[PDB]
């Protein structure tokens, strides 16, 4: 994994030694090169994972997330160069450095072979994100959003650290291969119940679980465009990856401790879709859509079947791409009119045609339209939940109906209708914005063409 | 063909559309009459419906009540 | 005479059938004039800013800002824990959870009982 | 409004369709007509009502 | 599709309708004659005239605007302005 | 539709036949010597012709002949009138046999009612 | 090879063809409606041919040309069931669409 | 081009149901002044119209003749 | 009840301005200044490409790739009637028995 | 839509609007022209019967009774003109209406494609920019110190002036833009 | 198949009427089109006759068999009665369309 880690640690000096007018060009070009290099990890084995060394390893679950991170970095660079034109050169370099550090920590997190190193890195992802939010956010609420995000995540994660050190003391190793080959059943006792609670609650807060999600609207709405893109695409997937990795040793206690979390996830998925139906803010609408999708992923992981894990992985990748695209579209419209109210700007279908096409495609992918990988993952999760029980179909159907309703409501409100009469600063869409949308959408359709690359180890 | 608009008057028609409408209506009625002539059993039926009250107990296998 | 029309919540009373429209006090006319004056002042401000040749941007709407602020940020500071709020919150945030837990637990208990008794049609059920 | 209404009603139909698809996969290990017809010698109410709702 | 309207066509059609009205003598009817002052009609007659023009031209004139159309020339100008007729 | 529905519903269901339970009497009850129905087409022939299982009744041979005639004279889709009429006539005969069965069931039921009424009267006397 | 599968898949592909031409000067000009209508008519005739094939011998087939993915013991592949229903509905739908597209060339001129 | 409106003096309610309406109103003591403006519809080429049964028999005249000719041709061909 | 003099004057002025604006909206004889840069023949060129090339590609794909793995293309077995000739083995499927003919 | 509304509807305006609405719904009921003419003449006879009334209280009572009768007897599916708010062709062309501020963002090549139109557009823009100060001064001169009590706007009181707040009224998109 | 044919033709005739009468979709405003528009009139009459089950048109070979199967099967009595009433109401609304669109005097703008 050093052939991918070291190029980022070289991107840092490149950013800090480039000329003032070439920082964005250099960062984008070399981020795309690093993504191309990281595409090699998709060649996975059918029996075991790719164990590079004693510290880093790659799996059919880690590879798509790493590729998504490496592909997402240049898009964040494009959006940031859009909205940071008046900043000084030093602050531009600092912003690029924060993005690079976040990507490096995410790569090391997804490739870490030991639970304690994984914990250290996935906690280290907070600092660049908090700095980005609380420093380059636009509104007054960025400080409160950062506080909420940081303290929710840390209150979740500290008992996870205690549980990890206790597991190390009890068993002798936190290496994932060792804890998988030497896994032993977890007897039904209060101590095991609380260990299960510590681990699962940390990752549920990271997911986020319904009832533990307020930090997500707070942070996503108030963060800059790059922060919003990375929060939804990758940082939300740390919880799912951790739960997939950590549930090896939690059986058979997961068969009994999953009921409250399953009920919370299903009913909160319904509730957050309904909230999306009546949202006066576009970023809030997208954030609650993210909450619903991650609640579905939580349901899949908790029911814990080979068919659910594949759907969970596919839904994670598809939701990451779709949420990044939706946040980018909302940011473009915000840069037009300097306000996040959804009904302020209308008639954008007749004011900006190709951007309306991008909106339509993003909304179509947001709802499960076949044969998109969104639909593939959602359908796999729905079928696994149907096998689990036969009223999960009722809940999933209600969620799908409300999902289509709010997606098309957002599309119609933002695009259809008649344009606002007094808004006359909506310039034609930039080549940069259109290229950003194209780079968001085309990989989604290519992954639809080749679906087995994002179905996880269980395929 | 250029058709001038009329004001409060019957519109200008064309011999082509007149004869086409007449031809297709005549075609429909000719087809209906021709079909009713040849296979009339498609409307009136072909096989008589038996009257079960006229079937005898001998052929229906019903013995005398006293026996 | 003719059957009466009963207004509802989702089918309101028509203006022509409102009894208040046929009992017009001189105070009502003054109130209507005041409302028209308020609307005219707002319309004049909007039209001036809208027809200004040098304006390039969005005319900020304080009413829209107040609406979006009240819908989002001004809810919690004005929330007081009352019996009505407590009961509604408890119901709408707990009852569905326990209801679905009961439903799914009963369903899974029946399924497990059938599996243990060995009289459940599990043939061809390969994928799970 | 008409477009969104059509989407809503067809999405309830899709709820039924997804119910039928999930039942067929779980109880027949296939999503194709050949194996569905082979294995379902007496098709049950849940998949058939799902199909009816979708239709 | 349809041929465009003209000021002359609008005026001819409105005068046609008004001359087919039986409470107006066509000889003393001109494009500037007022319905009330110099034609001798009343509010109900004006409402009927506006409804007749709505039927003639296939579009509805709102009641707030219909009350002020007191002249055939005013009706012509209103209809031309709404239909974007400039020649 | 029909008078039988009226008789059974607004009347004596005991004297009217049950369509789901018919026949309720032995096939030879009243028939001293009764002949089994003759099937012309064999199971292998019907399977090769791939007749629908709804179409594999006692009139299957005429259907097979009609299909063979239709396949051979493809462009002339009006050359199978005789075969179609033969198949329809066989189906008509099958239907009138079913009608005879219904009528036999009805009159046997009312005969049984008369017999049991007479026996009850004899016991009462 | 039997012309059945080839002709059916060809009708479907030639239906798809004018969409690939939607990023061209023909899509920019005013010949696109007539182009689409002509393509639909050609597809209609090319689909009438397998209907003639079925009306004679009653041929029905399934075409699982491309294998999409194998989910453990469940294989999903791009399969087309060319049976009586398909070979009878396709020519009717194509005929109706051809007529509708010409009527739309007249009706949607403006 | 430059269509001309037909002379307005030709529109008369006479011979049309509007005259019957006018007679009823006169018996009531009333009059309708918009008689002619509606009377354009009842004259010209719209004066004669077909009933519903007549509309369905639009091509029955020629259809029956063609059917008779075809039946005769078929009979003659069958005979010889 | 009618236009006030101010309303009528403003309406007249606005109508004049609107008509002038529309007249200006009218184009010029040379206005779209563009930058420098048989029926059977068209039917034949369309038919060869749009029909001939795809059918060639599809037949090549089916004959040599799709019909190279088992069960990809499965034809329903032909219907066999009595009194027929099976072509593969030169077999004679025999006739049915005599019918109890009615009239 | 072109007239500024008043603070209230007078009794005459109310009864005239009721008359027109009742005639329209009666025409919806009486499809045929002669029948509609007959019943419309009867309706106008009723209105003439109640035309002269010295007691305004009784006139208002009669108006209320007539409104109740109309609401009971209205056509559930009345005729609406296609361009009217309830019509089938209402707001169909609102997506084709594009403004001149969108127009002025064109590329120089697109502008050069139409040389003569943009010269007149620049003349219009100069006319707009040379009159705004006069328009706003005229508006603030005539309005009362309290503020505008109605939405009416004044004409141009001078020979070299344009009526204030005219740009969007004059340059509103055409009824059939594309 | 049969319904596709004749219902598509009926909708096309309705669209032709709408386009001729300047986007007017009200039968209360249509009228006189029997002679105003001959070809669309005869096409709509043929379509309505086929829809209602003219004894030898396209709709006869499906609707008549459907009705016979409904009558001759072990069906729900209420379902059978509602099917018959629906057939009668089909004839009724076809009559309404023809009567208010083609017969009588014009009601469209002059
Ligand atoms: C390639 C896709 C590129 C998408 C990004 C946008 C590109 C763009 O704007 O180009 C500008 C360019 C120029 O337009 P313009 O007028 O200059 O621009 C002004 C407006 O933007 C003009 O706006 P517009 O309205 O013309 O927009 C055109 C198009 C732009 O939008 C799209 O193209 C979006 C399409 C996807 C939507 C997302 C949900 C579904 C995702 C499925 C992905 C599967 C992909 C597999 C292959 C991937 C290959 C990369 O939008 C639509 O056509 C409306 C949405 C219709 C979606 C219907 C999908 C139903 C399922 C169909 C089958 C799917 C595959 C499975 C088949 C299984 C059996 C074989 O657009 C075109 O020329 C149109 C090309 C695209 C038309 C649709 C093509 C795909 C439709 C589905 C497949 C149908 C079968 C035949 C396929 C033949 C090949
Ligand atoms: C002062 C007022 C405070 C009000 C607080 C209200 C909080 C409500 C939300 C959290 C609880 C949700 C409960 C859902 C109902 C179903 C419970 C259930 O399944 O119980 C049986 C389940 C399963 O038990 P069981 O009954 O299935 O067990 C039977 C099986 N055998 C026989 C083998 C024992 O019980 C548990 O899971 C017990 C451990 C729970 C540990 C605590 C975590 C719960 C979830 C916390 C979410 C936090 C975020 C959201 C809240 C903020
Ligand atoms: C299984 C899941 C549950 C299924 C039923 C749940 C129904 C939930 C209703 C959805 C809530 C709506 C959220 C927002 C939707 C969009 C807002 C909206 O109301 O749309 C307005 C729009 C406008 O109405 P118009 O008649 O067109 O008038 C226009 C006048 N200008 O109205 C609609 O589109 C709403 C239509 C759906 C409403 C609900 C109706 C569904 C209820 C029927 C369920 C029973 C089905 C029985 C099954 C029978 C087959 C076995
Ligand atoms: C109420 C719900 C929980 C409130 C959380 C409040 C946070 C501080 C609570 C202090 C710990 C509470 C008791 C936890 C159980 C415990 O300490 O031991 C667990 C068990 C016992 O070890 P032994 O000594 O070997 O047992 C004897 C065997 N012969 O050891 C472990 O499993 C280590 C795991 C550490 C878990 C401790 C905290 C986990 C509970 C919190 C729930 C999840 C966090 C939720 C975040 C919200 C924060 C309030
Ligand atoms: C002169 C040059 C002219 C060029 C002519 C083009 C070439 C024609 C065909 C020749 C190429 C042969 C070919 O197609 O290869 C087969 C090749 C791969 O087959 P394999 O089994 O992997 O064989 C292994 C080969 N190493 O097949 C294909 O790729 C064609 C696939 C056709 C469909 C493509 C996808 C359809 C689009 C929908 C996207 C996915 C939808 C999801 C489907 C859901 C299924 C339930
Ligand atoms: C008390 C509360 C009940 C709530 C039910 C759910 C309401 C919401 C439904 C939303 C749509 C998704 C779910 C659809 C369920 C369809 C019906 C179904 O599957 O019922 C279960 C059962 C299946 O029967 P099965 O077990 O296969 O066969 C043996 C017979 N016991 O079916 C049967 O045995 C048949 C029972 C009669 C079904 C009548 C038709 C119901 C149609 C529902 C449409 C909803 C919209
Ligand atoms: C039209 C469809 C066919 C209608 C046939 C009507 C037959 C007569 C009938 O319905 O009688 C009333 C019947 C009582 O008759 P009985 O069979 O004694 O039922 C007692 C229940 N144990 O009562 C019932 O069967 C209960 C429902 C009667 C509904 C009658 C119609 C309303
Ligand atoms: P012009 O300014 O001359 O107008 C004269 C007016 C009417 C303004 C008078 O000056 C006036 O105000 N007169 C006194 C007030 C008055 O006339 N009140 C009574 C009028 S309302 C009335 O009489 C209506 C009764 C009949 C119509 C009722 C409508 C109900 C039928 C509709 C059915 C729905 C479908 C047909």
């Amino acid at each position: 994994m050093l052939k991918i880690i070291i190029p980022t640690t070289m991107l840092l000096p490149m950013t800090w030694m480039s000329k003032h007018n070439m920082i964005w060009i250099n960062a984008t070009v070399h981020s795309l090169l690093i993504s191309l290099i990281s595409l090699s990890l998709l060649n996975q084995l059918g029996e075991n994972s790719l164990n590079f060394s004693l510290t880093f390893f790659s799996d059919s679950l880690s590879a798509p997330l790493l590729v998504l991170t490496t592909w997402l970095l240049p898009l964040m660079l494009m959006a940031s160069q859009s909205h940071l034109s008046k900043e000084t050169t030093t602050r531009k370099k600092l912003y690029i450095t924060m993005l690079i550090l976040l990507q490096l920590f995410l790569i090391m997190t997804f490739t870490a072979t030991e639970l304690i190193l994984f914990y250290i890195l996935f906690e280290a992802t907070l600092v660049p994100t908090l700095i980005i939010i609380t420093r380059w956010g636009n509104q007054t609420e960025r400080l409160n959003a950062g506080l909420y995000f940081l303290f929710y995540t840390l209150a979740g994660s500290l008992p996870l650290l205690v549980a990890l050190v206790y597991i190390q003391n009890t068993t002798g190793s936190l290496n994932f291969l060792i804890i998988h080959y030497w896994s032993h059943p977890l007897s039904n006792s209060w101590s095991n119940i609380f260990m299960w609670l510590a681990c699962i609650m940390a990752f549920m807060v990271k997911m986020p679980l319904y009832g533990l999600h307020l930090w997500l609207p707070k942070a996503h709405v108030e963060a800059p465009i790059a922060g919003s893109m990375v929060l939804a695409a990758v940082l939300l997937k740390l919880g799912g990856y951790g739960m997939m990795r950590i549930t090896t040793i939690l059986n058979p206690l997961t068969n009994y401790m999953a009921y409250p979390f399953l009920m919370l996830s299903m009913w909160g998925m319904i509730m957050t879709s309904s909230i999306c139906l009546r949202q006066t803010d576009l970023k809030s609408l997208i954030a609650y859509s993210s909450v619903s999708h991650m609640a579905l992923v939580i349901v899949a992981i908790m029911i814990q079947t080979p068919w659910s894990f594949m759907g969970a992985t596919a839904l994670m990748i598809a939701h990451g791409l779709t949420s990044s695209m939706l946040f980018c579209l909302a940011n473009t419209n915000y840069e037009r009119v300097h306000s996040r109210t959804m009904i302020l700007a209308r008639g954008l279908q007749t004011l900006l045609p190709l951007m309306a096409t991008w909106w339509l495609v993003a909304s179509l992918t947001n709802l499960a339209l076949p044969p998109s990988i969104n639909l593939i993952g959602e359908l796999f999760i729905i079928t696994a939940s149907f096998s689990w029980s036969n009223i999960t179909i009722i809940l999933m159907g209600m969620n799908m109906m409300i999902t289509a309703l709010y997606s098309l409501y957002m599309l119609i409100t933002t695009q259809r209708g008649k344009y606002t009469h007094h808004i006359n600063n909506i310039k034609p869409s930039f080549t940069r914005e259109n290229a950003l949308m194209a780079l968001h959408i085309l990989p989604l359709l290519l992954l639809t063409l080749n679906p087995k690359m994002i179905l996880g180890p269980l395929y | 063909v250029h058709i001038e608009p009329r004001y409060r008057q019957f519109p200008q028609l064309t011999r082509s559309q007149l004869i086409q409408a007449e031809f297709f209506s005549a075609t429909m009625w000719f087809w209906i009459l021709w079909r009713f002539w040849h296979d009339s059993d498609a409307v009136l039926g072909h096989f008589p419906y038996p009257d079960p009250s006229q079937w005898t107990d001998e052929e229906l296998g019903i013995l005398p009540d006293d026996e | 005479s003719f059957p009466k029309y009963k207004p509802s919540r989702l089918a309101t009373l028509p203006a022509t059938l409102d009894p208040a429209e046929y009992d017009i006090s001189p105070e009502t006319r003054k109130a209507q004039a005041e409302r028209l004056a308020i609307r005219s002042r707002l319309k004049r401000e909007y039209l001036l800013q809208y027809n200004d040749p040098n304006r390039l941007g969005v005319i900020e709407d304080p009413a829209l800002i107040r609406w979006t602020y009240a819908r989002s940020a001004n809810i919690y500071p004005n929330f007081r824990p009352t019996p009505k709020t407590s009961l509604l919150g408890a119901l709408f945030g707990i009852g569905p959870l326990f209801f679905w837990y009961y439903v799914f637990k009963t369903d899974r208990d029946k399924k497990e009982k059938l599996i243990q008794e060995g009289k459940l049609d599990q043939t061809f059920n390969i994928s799970y | 409004t008409a477009a969104l209404q059509a989407i809503l009603y067809n999405r309830i139909g899709d709820i039924g369709f997804v119910l039928s698809m999930a039942w067929f996969l779980t109880h027949s290990n296939a999503w194709d007509l050949q194996q569905i017809f082979m294995l379902n010698n007496e098709c049950p109410n849940m998949p058939l009502i799902g199909l009816l709702l979708a239709a | 599709d349809a041929p465009p309207l003209t000021l002359e066509a609008i005026k001819d059609r409105v005068l046609y309708v008004l001359k087919l009205y039986d409470k107006i003598d066509p000889e003393k009817l001109s494009v500037n004659s007022h319905f009330m002052k110099d034609l001798g009609l009343d509010s109900l007659d004006q409402v009927e005239i506006i409804m007749a023009m709505e039927d003639e031209f296939g579009f509805e004139i709102p009641d707030i605007d219909a009350e002020k159309l007191m002249c055939p020339q005013e009706i012509v100008d209103y209809i031309a302005d709404k239909k974007d007729v400039y020649e | 539709m029909g008078a039988h529905l009226a008789r059974r519903y607004l009347g004596d269901a005991s004297k009217e036949p049950d369509p789901l339970r018919m026949p309720t009497f032995p096939p030879d009850y009243g028939f001293p010597e009764r002949k089994e129905r003759e099937m012309v087409a064999t199971q292998q022939e019907m399977n090769d012709a791939q007749l629908m299982l709804q179409q594999r009744d006692y009139c299957a041979h005429y259907l097979i002949q009609l299909l063979k005639c239709k396949r051979d004279s493809f462009p002339n889709f009006l050359a199978c009138k005789h075969e179609q009429h033969d198949w329809d006539y066989c189906e008509h005969l099958d239907y009138v046999k079913r009608m005879k069965e219904f009528e036999r069931e009805r009159r046997l039921l009312q005969r049984k009612k008369r017999r049991e009424q007479r026996e009850a009267e004899m016991a009462r006397g | 090879m039997n012309p059945f599968a080839s002709l059916t898949l060809t009708t479907l592909t030639i239906l798809t063809i004018p969409i690939m031409m939607s990023n061209s000067n023909i899509y920019k000009t005013n010949l696109y409606p007539n182009y689409v209508k002509t393509t639909v008519s050609y597809a209609f005739t090319l689909s009438l041919v397998p209907l003639l094939m079925f009306m004679h011998t009653g041929q029905e087939m399934i075409i699982s040309n491309w294998h999409w993915m194998t989910l453990q013991t469940v294989e999903l592949s791009l399969s087309f069931k060319m049976d009586y229903f398909s070979v009878m509905f396709i020519p009717v739908a194509l005929f109706v669409t051809w007529s509708i597209m010409e009527f739309s060339m007249w009706y949607m001129h403006s | 081009s430059k269509m001309e409106l037909p002379d307005y003096k030709q529109w008369k309610i006479e011979g049309t149901p509007l005259e019957t309406v006018q007679e009823k109103l006169a018996a009531r003591g009333l009059r309708d002044p918009w008689g002619r403006n509606e009377a354009w519809r009842y004259s010209g080429g719209f004066a004669n119209n077909v009933s519903f049964v007549g509309a369905l028999l639009k091509g029955f005249k020629w259809g029956f003749a063609a059917f008779v000719v075809a039946v005769g041709a078929e009979y003659y061909l069958e005979s010889q | 009840s009618g236009y006030t003099p101010d309303e009528k004057l403003r309406l007249q002025q606005l109508r004049e301005l609107r008509r002038r604006w529309l007249k200006d909206q009218e184009l010029s004889p040379r206005e779209p200044v563009l930058p420098p840069r048989y029926k059977t023949y068209r039917h034949s060129i369309f038919a060869v490409t749009h029909v001939l090339i795809p059918v060639w590609i599809i037949h090549y794909y089916l004959k040599y790739h799709v019909t190279a793995k088992p069960y990809t293309v499965v034809e329903r077995k032909p219907r066999i009637f009595p009194g027929d000739t099976i072509l593969e083995t030169g077999e004679v499927i025999p006739l049915m028995k005599e019918f109890p003919d009615q009239h | 839509a072109f007239s500024a509304p008043a603070a209230y509807l007078t009794h005459q305006q109310k009864v005239l609007r009721l008359y027109k609405r009742a005639l329209r719904h009666l025409e919806s009921w009486c499809v045929h022209r002669d029948k509609y003419r007959y019943f419309a003449c009867l309706m106008r006879a009723r209105f003439d019967e109640h035309k002269n009334e010295k007691d305004m209280v009784k006139a208002t009572q009669l108006l209320r009774q007539a409104e109740e009768e109309f609401w009971y007897g209205q056509h559930p599916q009345p005729y609406i003109f296609p361009e009217s708010p309830g019509g089938t062709s209402y707001e169909r062309y609102e997506c084709y209406k594009v403004p001149e501020w969108c127009l002025d963002d064109w590329h120089p090549s697109e502008k050069a494609m139409y040389p003569d139109y943009f010269a007149k557009r620049e003349q219009w823009k100069r006319l707009r920019r040379e009159s705004w100060e006069r328009e706003v001064k005229q508006l603030q001169e005539e309005t009362p110190p309290g503020g505008p009590r109605t939405e009416a706007l004044p004409p141009a009181r001078k020979e070299g002036d344009l009526p204030p707040l005219w740009w969007h009224i004059v340059t509103r998109p055409r009824e059939r833009p594309m | 198949c049969m319904h596709a044919f004749f219902k598509a033709m009926l909708f096309m005739c309705s669209g032709s009427i709408i386009h001729s009468l300047n986007d007017e979709q009200d039968i209360r405003k249509m009228g006189g089109l029997y002679k105003a528009m001959p070809f669309t009139t005869t096409a709509l009459i043929i379509g309505s006759l086929a829809l209602t089950g003219m004894p030898y048109l396209t709709g006869f070979y499906s609707k008549d068999l459907i009705i016979e199967a409904v009558n001759m099967s072990y069906t729900n009595a209420w379902a059978l009665l509602m099917t018959l009433i629906a057939t009668s109401l089909t004839a009724a609304y076809s009559t309404r369309i023809i009567f208010f669109a083609f017969l009588g005097k014009p009601r469209f703008p002059p």
